[PDB]
RNA sequence: AUUUGGACAAACUUGGUCAUUUGAGGAACUAAUUCCGUAGGUGAACCUGCGGAAGGAUCAUUAAA
RNA sequence: GUGAAAUUCUUGGAUUUAUUGAAGACUAACUACUGCGAAAGCAUUUGCCAAGGACGUUUUCAUUAAUCAAGAACGAAAGUUAGGGGAUCGAAGAUGAUCAGAUACCGUCGUAGUCUUAACCAUAAACUAUGCCGACUAGGGAUCGGGUGGUGUUUUUUUAAUGACCCACUCGGCACCUUACGAGAAAUCAAAGUCUUUGGGUUCUGGGGGAGUAUGGUCGCAAGGCUGAAAAAGGAAUUGA
């Protein structure tokens, strides 16, 4: 009762995947028991289970969504932990999909996501405990659903255009909201 | 909220309020009082509405114990919404959200007040005292001109408030026109909505429009059946025909191709007659 | 509180893992810290100022043994309580008594008018004072 | 040996549906709602919802017979965004452990080459 | 919702009494593919009934199905295309089917266009001898030579065009001078294309040069015997 | 269709009638982000449409096998 | 549909699914510190009409040039007049909810507009926050267009193209990185430089903030011309006397 799954690898993910391959399939042959491939003929992921030797009918796709998690861009770690837990999303969109932007303007905007060295990004992180990145444009974000829906509601109003400032303040209020509870 | 800081403000709208000891005042936004207890003073009677039963609390707490308790009365709550009894005098220091309504509602009251003076929005002032052929003219400048007749007082600049707001500020004087003119409030109110549609076209073409002409349409047809006649078939739309008889009051008039900026209240009245005349009414 | 904008050292697997599993142990390593110090110090003092030799006062996992036990070593805590503080007595929970604290308790419909006014006049007396 | 259905998970913003229909789309077997099966509204398009949405589709497409589906998965496409969300993912893996036999899986979001204005206006709309 | 406090609006009147057991009135049907591919059974669709074999044989000639050449075809390598057939003519719980289209997968799409190249779209409108007006849509990426240094792989607007003339007058004369039925014979192996290829090696090096769809436009008078020998006559069993 | 005479006679008035419900005194008892051009605004301590500007805070991945 | 809801639409089956059809915009990814244009601005395909820079040139005229008031051409978005079309979004407006918190102030419908032709309007942070023409004064790579040369791969060979890449050179661009023996109060500037105090040609222009005041320095904008009321413990109080 053999089952198959084939996910792809842009090649600019394709590097890294080569230089932490090693720490990759030990984590999905040891505890899913699920056999992989990498057709890099094709450049994808291959992950088939075995009648006899997997026991989970939804490991196959819990390594399906972790691969393509990390394909996505995320540290392998957290990845990781979005196979170990069964409730991690992951969520995307776009600047466009906010507002309308245009070049100098989008890339400012990015700039205000960022934050001069990340501070701003790594606020959201830890306080609403998921995790974000940045493609060109695409902005994806692994978590919780309650708490992808939180860091998205922060990071719209980034884009549109509130200092972060007045964002950080924000984030503290909620996350001294969320420590108590 | 926003705190009053002069009292040298506080005579200024009190002289030029112009109590008399006869009088009784409906007051609006006392705050901290010090209005409150120079109207008591002053006045016969004093009826102060508020809203928020902590500045109520704080205000009664502050004049229990004189002799003006007995004339003083308090009214809580939202005050659109409950009876205003008569009052000879209106003050107002509201926030504006409210105050448009309190204008309306104070024109609408029946035996309307002497005089009112309220604080307003410097742009909402300029709007109320836009004389015809300015800028600033809008609908509401000409329904408060032709119901009552409005002045300025003083501006207040936003560095006279703790907190300060970012929004000029000005009082003004608004006297109710007595007795009311002999016009129906629908209609007038009809022909102002669509005439300034669009404030700087013409009204040809505000009637040219389309939702107008069909409003119209439903209006005079509902008329003439009331009247209990028919009209002559038109070929096209009924719309169409009722267009065409506009066309004729239009150029009969000869105020089609004028600006609703710069039409006084005068041509807006003519206008009224003049379809009143040839059976059209917008309400 | 504060936030971290440096980036986080433990991943998500780990967070969760954390919220799997005195205020903060840093603070009592801080405390704790103070307070040997401070200890050094008055030792130092005490050596200073003193007229008598003052030895140097301590030196600063597994099962371990209470050398010090502040009670006789056969006394049971059943045994080291006394009466007042395991049962006082209090006001009475159904809302038809009222039960002072020498232990009567009293029904309030069948005392007589004149002692519930009594009853009454203490306790409007009391609750004055108070 | 089996049969094969289509499964359509169209995860909106805030709602989802799992509309399970025969090859050609035609025979529509069973459809189930987010909010149909969490009676509330914020939960309406919650990963539980659609979770439970997915258990029952699984039910019914046993009952007719058709162990292996082919998989749709959508995004409200358009002018608005254009990626499945969490309410897609989780309907996607609650059926894959119910035990259908998934055969492939696509994204067919309706992505607009050239789109008209979007709701939002020039301030930029959500916040 | 169907909670408690979700009020009642108009809505909730008067409702129907599940009585009619669908798929218990409803009926299976098995489709086939024509003889080009080599899996021609695929899957199975359902009737509404069978009372009208007016319902029936309707809805079958308006059902289009559409699978991906793998599944049809045994080799997983053509997974990214995906092909629409239409069953047009019904026996015998058996449905006889015939090409009506072809596409990529989106993920395929997404997959090539890569930021460093130019793409190429070429567009040509034809019809084939079997009078079946068809459009095919091709593209072309400009890859890079194998000691490039420069960083991108721009063609100029005149390599474009030279281009997009090549394609469109080799994808003409080959869907002209061919049938329909040998129009997908030609078009599964991927023959097309290297064609293509094997034509603009010469203004500038490409690389995933592929027949992104194919769009049925017109059909002719329709045609049972073709439809039979393309898919490569019974009697009963004396009911008394 | 219309017409005669009765009793019933709804309903109304003026009441009478009994019946039941429902205002301040007396008298007891119990209980205790900034900005630009233009256009508009009536729930305006300001808001909205359209086109612009930075005079506004960039982390991660990335040649090729 | 939102933070939360709500008008709304839904047994005459809505949202969803399949096959089509029409209508009007729009031209995604490919989209870069790349291209074009006098600026505003300009991205689907093919055709036609003219136009343009650069480059190549042992072609040609032979000072025809630079700066320049008046005037003219064009001039984003919004806006006006008259026609056309009117899918989408959408000032005004009409409405729902007004629930704490605004940390998470919106929803449904929508005139005008958006689109188009013919005229007006002539303004933007129309920005490289800096008149133009000429000349000289530092190194470095990349990149776009043209040309010359070299060399091997990619290509192909009596048919119609003979293009891609690599390398050196080369004019001309969009910008960039390093620095200035220079300049400047400093940021910075390849011009904002051109050896201590000054002449390459030419046009326009100049002699901070809030406040407090005088106004004949001046321009706007107002009203009414029958209409009026007379001190309290004679308290508080489930808390008191």
């Amino acid at each position: 009762k053999f089952e198959s799954r084939k996910i792809m690898v842009p090649p600019h993910r394709m590097t890294p995947l080569r230089n932490s391959w090693t720490k990759i399939y030990p984590p999905l042959v040891e505890h899913l028991k699920l056999q992989v491939r990498m057709n890099l003929k094709t450049k994808s992921v291959e992950l088939r289970t075995n009648p006899k030797f997997t026991t989970d009918p939804g490991a196959l796709q819990k390594g399906a969504d972790f691969i393509k998690a990390f394909t996505l861009g995320f540290d392998l770690d957290d990845s990781i932990a979005l196979l170990r837990l069964d409730d991690l999303y992951i969520e995307t969109f776009e600047v466009k999909d906010v507002k309308t932007l245009t070049g100098d303007h989008l890339s400012r905007a990015i700039g205000r996501i960022a934050g001069k060295d990340g501070k701003t990004k790594f606020a959201i992180e830890n306080a609403t405990r998921t995790r974000i990145v940045l493609a060109d444009s695409k902005i994806h974000i692994l978590g919780g659903f309650t708490h992808i829906r939180m860091a998205r509601e922060s990071v719209v109003s980034l884009i549109l255009g509130s200092p972060p400032g007045k964002v950080y303040g924000n984030l503290r209020t909620v996350a001294s909201r969320l420590k108590e509870r | 909220q926003h705190i009053l800081k002069n009292p040298l403000v506080a005579q200024g709208i009190v002289d030029k309020a112009q109590i008399r000891p006869s009088d009784v005042v409906l007051e609006v936004g006392p705050g901290t009082g010090n209005l409150t207890v120079r109207i008591l003073e002053q006045a016969k009677n004093v009826v102060a509405v508020e809203m928020d039963p902590r500045m109520a609390a704080e205000l009664t707490k502050r004049v229990r114990g004189t002799p003006v308790e007995k004339k003083l009365e308090i009214m809580l709550g939202d005050f659109m919404k409950t009876e205003l009894p008569y009052f000879d005098i209106c003050i107002s220091n509201t926030p504006y959200q409210i105050s448009s309504p309190l204008v309306f509602k104070l024109i609408n009251q029946p035996r309307p007040p002497r005089v009112s003076i309220l604080m307003f929005q410097r742009e909402f002032a300029l709007r109320l005292l836009a004389r015809p052929g300015d800028s600033l003219y809008c609908r509401l400048s000409a329904n408060v001109q032709m119901w009552a007749n409005v002045t300025h007082i003083m501006k207040v600049g936003k560095n006279n408030f703790r907190p300060p707001p970012q929004v000029e500020s000005s009082v003004v004087r608004l006297e109710i026109k007595n007795p009311r003119p002999q016009v129906d409030y629908n209609e007038w109110d009809g022909l102002l909505r669509i005439v300034f549609v669009r404030k700087n076209r013409t009204i040809s073409a505000g009637f040219k429009s389309t939702t107008v002409m069909d409003i119209l349409e439903k209006n005079y047809k509902t008329f003439l059946a009331m009247n209990n006649e028919m009209v002559d078939d038109t070929k096209g739309s009924m719309h169409d025909v009722v267009k065409e008889k506009i066309d004729t009051v239009l150029k009969e008039t000869d105020l089609g191709d004028k600006r609703a900026g710069k039409c006084d209240q005068n041509d807006f009245l003519r206008l009224l007659y003049a379809f009143h005349q040839v059976g059209i009414h917008f309400s | 509180f504060e936030l971290s904008d440096v980036k986080s050292s433990k991943s998500l697997a780990e967070i969760y893992e954390d919220d799997y599993t005195a205020l903060s142990e840093e603070l009592q390593k801080a405390h704790s810290e103070i307070s040997e110090l401070y200890a050094n110090l008055v030792y130092k003092l005490d050596v200073l100022s003193s007229v008598h030799f003052v030895p140097k006062p301590a030196s600063t996992e597994t099962p371990t043994i209470s050398m010090e036990d502040a009670q006789p070593l056969y006394m049971s805590n059943a045994s080291s309580l006394a009466p007042q503080e395991i049962y006082n007595v209090g006001k009475a929970e159904k809302d038809g008594e009222i039960r002072l604290k020498n232990g009567v308790a009293m029904s309030k419909e069948e005392l007589t008018r004149e002692d519930k006014n009594r009853l009454r006049r203490a306790l409007k007396r009391k609750r004055s004072k108070a | 040996s089996q049969v094969f259905g289509v499964a359509r998970i169209y995860a909106s913003f805030n709602d989802t549906f799992v509309h399970v229909t025969d090859l050609s789309g035609k025979e529509t077997i069973a459809r189930v709602t987010g909010g149909m099966k969490v009676k509330a509204d914020r939960d309406e398009s919650s990963p539980y919802a659609a979770m439970l949405a997915a258990q029952d589709v699984a039910a019914k497409c046993k009952e007719v017979g058709i162990t292996a589906v082919h998989v749709k998965i959508r995004a409200t496409g358009g002018t608005r965004t254009k990626t499945p969300g969490p309410g897609g993912q989780a309907a996607l893996r609650a059926l894959a452990r119910s035990g259908l036999r998934i055969g492939r899986i696509e994204d067919v979001t309706p992505v607009p080459s050239d789109s008209t204005r979007k709701k939002g206006g020039r301030r930029g709309r959500r916040l | 919702a169907v909670g408690k406090n979700k009020r009642l609006s108009k809505g909730k009147k008067g409702q129907k009494k599940r009585v009619v057991d669908p798929f218990t009135r409803k009926e299976w049907f098995d489709i086939k593919a024509p003889s080009t591919f080599e899996n021609r059974n695929v899957g199975k669709t359902l009737v509404n009934k069978s009372t009208g074999l007016k319902s029936a044989s309707d809805a079958l000639k308006g059902r289009v199905v559409e699978v991906c050449l793998a599944d049809l075809q045994g080799s997983e390598d053509h997974s990214f295309r995906k092909i629409k057939l239409r069953v047009d003519e019904v026996q015998g719980k058996n449905l006889l089917t015939n090409f009506h289209g072809m596409d990529f997968t989106t993920d395929k799409l997404r997959s090539m266009v890569r930021k460093w190249q130019t793409l190429i779209e070429a567009n040509v409108t034809v019809k084939t001898s079997d009078d079946y007006v068809l459009r095919i849509f091709a593209i072309a990426f400009t890859r890079k030579q194998a000691n490039q240094v420069k960083r991108h792989s721009y063609a100029q607007s005149s390599h474009i065009r030279a281009i997009r003339k090549v394609i469109s007058e080799i994808l003409t004369k080959e869907v002209q001078g061919s049938t329909l039925a040998q129009l997908t014979s030609k078009l599964i192996p991927e023959v097309i294309n290297k064609e293509i290829e094997n034509a603009t090696k010469d203004i500038f090096p490409l690389q995933n040069i592929h027949v992104r769809k194919v769009k049925l436009l017109k059909q002719p008078k329709f045609d049972v015997g073709a439809l039979m020998a393309l898919h490569g006559e019974e009697k009963g069993k004396k009911v008394t």
